[PDB]
RNA sequence: AUCGAAUCGCCACCUACAAGACUGGAGCUUGCUCCCUCGAAGGCGCCAAGUAUAUUCAUGAUCACAAGACA
RNA sequence: CGACGUCGCUUUUUGAUCCUUCGAUGUCGGCUCUUCCUAACCUAGCGCCGCAGAAGACGCUAAGGGUUGGAUUGUUCACCCACUGACAGGGAACGUGAGCUGGGUUUAGACCGUCGUGAGACAGGUUGGUUUUACCCUACUUAGCUGGAAAUUGCGAGAAAAAGAUUAUCCGUGCAAAGCGGACGUCGGGUCGCUUGGGCCUGGCGAGCGGUGGGUAGUACAUGGUACGCUCAUCACC
RNA sequence: UUAGGGAUAUGUGGCGUCAAAACUUAUGGGCUCAUUCUCGAUACGUGAAAAGGGUGUUGGUGGAUACAGUUGGACCCAACCGAAUCCACCGGCCCCGAAAAUGGAUGACGCUUAAGCCCAAUUAGUGAUUGCCCAUUAUUCCUUUGGUAAGGGCGGAAACAAAUGGAGAAAGUGUAGCCCUUCCGAUGUAGAUGUGGCCUGGAGGUUAGGACGAAGCUUAUGGCGUGAGCCUAAGAUGGACCGGCCUCUAGUGCAGAUCUUGGUUGGCGUA
RNA sequence: UCGAACCACCUAGUAGCUGGUUCACAUCGAAGUUUCCCUCAGGAUAGCUGGUGCUAGUAGAAGUAUUGUGCGGUAAAGCAA
RNA sequence: GGCCAGAACCAGCCCUACUGCAUUAUCCUGUCGGGGAUCAAAAUCCGGCGGGCAACGAAGUGCAAGAAUCUUGGGUCUUGG
């Protein structure tokens, strides 16, 4: 992942500026697990740069119980022979959202290859993410338009740390940590935008009449 | 909606003959998707009543009878559906509607949804408007209240077709995939 | 149709690490140097090292 | 330094959080009434640093990867 | 527990069938070794009893672990002796013969009984009777070398990093606060263009933080070999 | 149900991703929650399940009671209190019944405001009766080929040199098909037949080539033919024969018969 | 080399059985059924198919209807026939 | 120029935008009475009687032939010029 030293070279060499690829950042906290997938899977084969935060509030319909049970029954499945080579059951909620992607992705061609590298997950909200700028959601694979309330539900964190997961704990309290550095941060900075809100205000009064006149018929004034 | 039932209206007869110089007339009331299911239905339920064919009969009208200005009613509909364990079963139940048609076109996907009987096997024996005070069940009785009033909850509201998007921003409305 | 990895088989044996637990400590001697009696003991009074001959 | 490339929206106002059986605020009458910033916009950017008194654009000749691109 | 009836499951029995194999898929049992199944013998829990206790019956969840030594028989099977917490039932080409063994079954020698005029026959008895080849590919067991994120290429730029003249223009402290504490100077030259006491290279003096080498004293540490004070020479930041 | 292609529509089956289509359609209605073979989405496929049972939920049918039924007080029995109850039976979905041996299968992921089940729609109480996606199918267009093919033209109309409109026009089975127009069929084992269909050695004829290079041999040498194949180009290949056409003729076309002979070859620098 | 040695020849012995069987395109295109056979892994023989055609191109046409006119004893029904 | 590309028109096709006839009565209205439910109404609902066009963007009901010329639709790198 180190830049090599020519990479470096050549990058000194043009000039060029820091460059930055168009990345989409979705917050996976209550979306449905395998709706939030295939959108991004079909996002992915269009040719869309993905990093995806906070999978381990991914929720599943039903019980903890049963799904926990169903990624057991997953677990069971080993090549006997040699358990090496067999499948590989990872534990991590990000790489339980990646292998959900991966299924429903053609997996063994160059192609499938590239979308799926294209994409990125996390559990919380890492640091070279917190500041890239705006995150998204998926309106149709969210929790609070797809669930009936009545359902019980599972969270993903919740179910991968009874069945090997080991980093909840620490996932818990860097989310914890992050939230009360942003809730701070927003703290301050809300006399700039009290400030801007009020320079807006202002404007209407200094700027040309008929300028106005065509804010209100907009509806921006 | 509109219903995916027709109120028809098919008046037939046997074709006359030197037996039955002049035969009798029959009207029949059938809820059918087009006027070639009414007539087929005309004439199964003249061959088992009155064993008259298709081939030797004909057909005076086939016309559909108009729906009424919908107004909020209840309607009590008389049906009955075949079932191998069980026969013909016979019931008579009640639901809000604004049509006759509406409301025969409701007791279909109940009894689909509720008995697993399809169209077919199913004969509407009468369907009619009825006061509010003939009502007998709770769950349709209580649209009956002056001041039936509730709020819209769990509701999933999706923007219009042209507005629709896959990702937006978390707490706003800018589409940064549309 | 495969040969399972729970057979035997001819191999490397010995120079695996290990970790053995529940050693108890008998004895911390000092250098030799600073005290020459490492194996004298209160009940056996002979000034010996730790050292066998 | 080969190297000519494909990419074509910037931000130090989005880039904090949580809830959709309900988070603008009250009252009691508990679904209505009242108050408010009136509950359906993240800010900019799209050719005069700003809505005016303006100002060089060609012959790259009628489409062609924008013949340029540090906003 | 369950007659008279009745509804199923299982393929650890035989049968029925003849689809595959007759230019051949080595055919019994045992030994050895691994793994799987649960209809649970022991072991972990838990109901229920015509469960007082003790010893037991029945049932539930559970296959993680364990489930023997011998006499006779080629035997599977069976039976007996003995130990035991228990000596549960099965599958894996009726697991396993280029792994073994060859007692049995199934050639050619020979004996007996019965059968046949006879040559000969008998899921009747008997005795004797060659068990071949891996150096290939996978699998497994270990043992070496070595590329590679566009999984060999694109120059195709994504940090579980920092937080700002757009990361440039110092370093600490603080909450992405309010503030607070520090920073080697000076005299010249040369070269290029945000004009701001401009960027860069470089020279002469004087400091400071240091590295190395020599001299010199106390002290620490396992006590030959490093560190610390003071003092000289030199190099670096410069 | 099948000549070589294009476009436009469909059939079966589908429209959450894999995977074209509802970028998870509707301004349609109901039902269902199923914990270790993990509910369900299995036409054919019986390609996996029954009798029996459920106070899980959702529907029906027929009766009975009501100032009830249930509590609480008292005195099994009657009185308080202030609602609707109760009994019998029959469906739908779900659940129990439901135990096998490598780890595994609605195809996988997953799905539960379904992406499950039943029914019903095509942008929706608005004003009309084709949502969308996939064929060697349908319609249509171009081309080929063959017909039990259908027709027309074929007595050169006239005129016209080069320097500076053209070319062809055959009475025809079959060819580079005499030319043009038109219609229909076109797959196929065993098998039959046809081919101015291809190719090889030799003979009778005819017409050519070759020391300025024949045969043979070589190819990222192209061109032509649906094809068998033909032809040209190059050889920094070869050194003396040989091509086309009509007819005749035969020991006449190879991928494999544990085929014959010769050579080679991985195993292998191995045992 | 022996439950009939070896050599050459008859001998390319015979085989309803096994294996093989060399270019292209085009028009058509099956049968596994009947009868007889020491017949049952084979044949003859009809059928299916190709080729050649002949005859005055709707003539003696039809795996289909309608009408008229015949034939029947299976599904049902019956045991009070 | 026998190459590449864009616009024009021409003919043929292939998609569309523009709609009339018939029908509607178990319907539409007004009124009287009943019946209902309210604090009181109204409405749903049933009769008698009187009027009728739910009215052409009324109805998702039967059939539609409306010259892409008037009034310059789109496509043809799916055709040939
Ligand atoms: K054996
Ligand atoms: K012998
Ligand atoms: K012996
Ligand atoms: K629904
Ligand atoms: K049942
Ligand atoms: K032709
Ligand atoms: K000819
Ligand atoms: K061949
Ligand atoms: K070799
Ligand atoms: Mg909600
Ligand atoms: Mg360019
Ligand atoms: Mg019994
Ligand atoms: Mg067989
Ligand atoms: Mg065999
Ligand atoms: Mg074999
Ligand atoms: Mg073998
Ligand atoms: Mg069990
Ligand atoms: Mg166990
Ligand atoms: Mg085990
Ligand atoms: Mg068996
Ligand atoms: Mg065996
Ligand atoms: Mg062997
Ligand atoms: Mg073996
Ligand atoms: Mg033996
Ligand atoms: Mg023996
Ligand atoms: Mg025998
Ligand atoms: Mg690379
Ligand atoms: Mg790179
Ligand atoms: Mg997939
Ligand atoms: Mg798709
Ligand atoms: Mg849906
Ligand atoms: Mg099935
Ligand atoms: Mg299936
Ligand atoms: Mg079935
Ligand atoms: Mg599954
Ligand atoms: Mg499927
Ligand atoms: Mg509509
Ligand atoms: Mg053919
Ligand atoms: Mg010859
Ligand atoms: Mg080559
Ligand atoms: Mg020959
Ligand atoms: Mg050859
Ligand atoms: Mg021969
Ligand atoms: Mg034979
Ligand atoms: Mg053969
Ligand atoms: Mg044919
Ligand atoms: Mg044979
Ligand atoms: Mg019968
Ligand atoms: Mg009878
Ligand atoms: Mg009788
Ligand atoms: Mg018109
Ligand atoms: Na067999
Ligand atoms: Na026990
Ligand atoms: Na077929
Ligand atoms: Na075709
Ligand atoms: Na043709």
């Amino acid at each position: 992942a180190f830049p090599s030293r020519k990479d470096a070279f050549r990058a000194q060499r043009k000039g060029a500026k820091k460059h930055r690829p168009e990345i989409i950042v979705i917050d996976l906290k209550d979306h449905v697990l395998g709706r939030a997938a295939a959108v991004v899977a079909k996002q992915l084969l269009l040719g869309k740069k993905i990093t995806v935060v906070r999978c381990e509030q991914l929720n599943i319909a039903g019980t903890e119980i049963r799904n926990k049970i169903k990624y057991l029954q997953y677990l069971r499945k080993r090549k006997l022979t040699n358990p090496t080579k067999g499948p590989f059951h990872h534990r991590a909620p990000s790489d339980v959202f990646v292998r959900t992607v991966r299924s429903m992705l053609p997996r063994y061609t160059k192609r499938g290859m590239k979308a799926l590298n294209s994409l990125v997950a996390y559990e919380g909200i890492p640091p070279n993410v917190v500041r890239t700028g705006g995150r998204v959601v998926i309106p149709r694979a969210q929790r609070h338009v797809c669930y009936r309330s009545e359902r019980p539900y599972t969270v993903l964190g919740n179910m991968c740390k009874h069945v090997g997961w080991k980093y909840s704990d620490v996932v818990a309290n860097l989310e914890k940590a992050r939230v009360e550095k942003a809730s701070r941060h927003h703290e301050k900075q809300a006399k700039l935008r009290d400030a801007w809100k009020s320079a807006r205000k202002e404007a209407l009064a200094k700027m040309p009449k008929h300028n106005v006149e065509v804010l209100k018929k907009f509806g921006y004034a | 909606v509109k219903p995916h039932l027709r109120h028809y209206q098919v008046v037939g007869r046997e074709s006359p003959s030197e037996k039955n110089p002049e035969p009798t007339v029959y009207k029949f009331e059938v809820f059918a998707p087009n006027f070639v299911v009414a007539k087929s239905r005309f004439w199964r339920m003249m061959r088992v009543k009155n064993k008259v064919k298709a081939t030797h009969g004909d057909v005076l009208s086939c016309k559909v009878v108009k729906d009424a200005k919908l107004v909020a009613r209840n309607y009590l509909v008389d049906i009955a559906y075949y079932s191998q364990r069980c026969g013909y079963t016979r019931m008579v139940k009640e639901f809000r509607d604004v049509s006759k048609t509406g409301a025969v076109s409701q007791a279909y996907h109940d009894l689909a949804s509720r008995h697993r009987a399809r169209y077919h096997n199913i004969e509407v024996l009468n369907v009619k408007s009825i006061p509010d005070h003939e009502v007998k069940h709770l769950s349709i009785a209580q649209y009956h209240a002056p001041n039936l009033s509730f709020p819209l909850l769990q509701r999933r509201t999706k923007a219009t077709r042209k507005d629709r998007a896959i990702f937006v921003k978390k707490n706003t409305k800018r589409a940064v995939v549309a | 149709a495969r040969v399972m990895y729970t057979v035997a088989r001819a191999g490397q044996h010995g120079y695996h690490h290990r970790t053995q637990l529940n050693k108890k400590i008998y004895q911390i001697g000092r250098s030799v140097a600073v005290e020459p009696n490492q194996a004298t003991t209160t009940y056996d009074l002979t000034a010996k090292t730790i050292t066998p001959m």
